[PDB]
């Protein structure tokens, strides 16, 4: 015997990785944080521009998820709308923790704190980012956790939850096996990853409150954001 | 709508 994924699991992981790694110009966000104007308007513009590009990326990643096309079309839209917020926060946590130039963390925080976001929501946002950082996550972990977040059968209303469970279970199984292969000295690693998914769910309520605040302060969103975030 | 288009395209 051995500790390896079976050939079908290696294949499934390969297409999740090929899809996840499809990132046009990853230096762009890094340079925007470092070089753009430091105004409340520019900071908000980075967020809507990055969040819009991310939704496009998320739909392309989602539609290629193993078995996603076997799903009822209303449940497909509900999974995408129900997971968009968590996926954005998980993706932000990934970029936050990447090897970035000196001062990037300080400049990014200076921007987040000048984006019309209340202090009440910045605290759990930074706490989550730091907890993600402590786990020292691989690209495989970020890609699989994102797929698991999208294919969640227990968050929002879904007509056929069993159909969604059946697509999520092999992803959870590939992820647990990768923790046994890549972190064998830490048997509680998988449970820590699942702990982070529990923490991710708190951002649904946080984001709903941030959106209400932005709308009150006459903030504009792109048609694609208005649709996925259900803005009126 | 936009999401349906992005989901059903190609
Ligand atoms: O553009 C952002 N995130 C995108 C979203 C799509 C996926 C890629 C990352 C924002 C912007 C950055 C400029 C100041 C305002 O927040 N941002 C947030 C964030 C702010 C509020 C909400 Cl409601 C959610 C996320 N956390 C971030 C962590 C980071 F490391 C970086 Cl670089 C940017 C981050």
């Amino acid at each position: 015997s051995h500790m390896e994924l079976t050939p079908d699991q290696q294949t499934l992981l390969h297409f999740i990785m090929d899809s996840y790694n499809k990132q046009r110009m990853p230096q762009e966000i890094t340079n925007k944080i470092l070089k753009e104007a430091f105004s409340a308007e520019e900071n908000f513009l980075i967020l809507t521009e990055m969040a819009t590009n991310h939704v496009q990326v998320l739909v392309e990643f989602t539609k290629k998820l193993p078995g996603f096309q076997t799903l009822d079309h209303e449940d497909q839209i509900a999974l995408l709308k129900g997971s968009a917020v968590e996926a954005m926060f998980l993706r932000s946590a990934e970029i936050f923790n990447k090897k970035l130039p000196s001062g990037h963390s300080d400049l990014l925080e200076a921007r987040i704190r000048n984006s019309g976001i209340s202090d009440e929501y910045i605290t759990p946002m930074f706490s989550f980012y730091k907890s993600i950082g402590e786990l020292k996550m691989t690209q495989e972990e970020y890609a699989l956790l994102t797929a698991i977040v999208i294919l969640s059968p227990d968050r929002q209303y879904i007509k056929d939850r069993e159909a969604v469970e059946k697509l999520q279970e092999p992803l959870l199984d590939v992820l647990q096996k990768l923790c046994k292969i890549h972190q064998p000295e830490n048997p509680q690693h998988f449970a820590c990853l699942l702990g982070r998914l529990t923490e991710l769910r708190t951002f649904n309520h946080h984001h709903a409150e941030m959106l209400m605040s932005w709308r009150v302060n006459d903030h504009k969103f792109t048609p694609l954001l208005c649709e996925i975030w259900d803005v009126q | 709508q936009l999401l349906r288009y992005l989901l059903d395209k190609d």
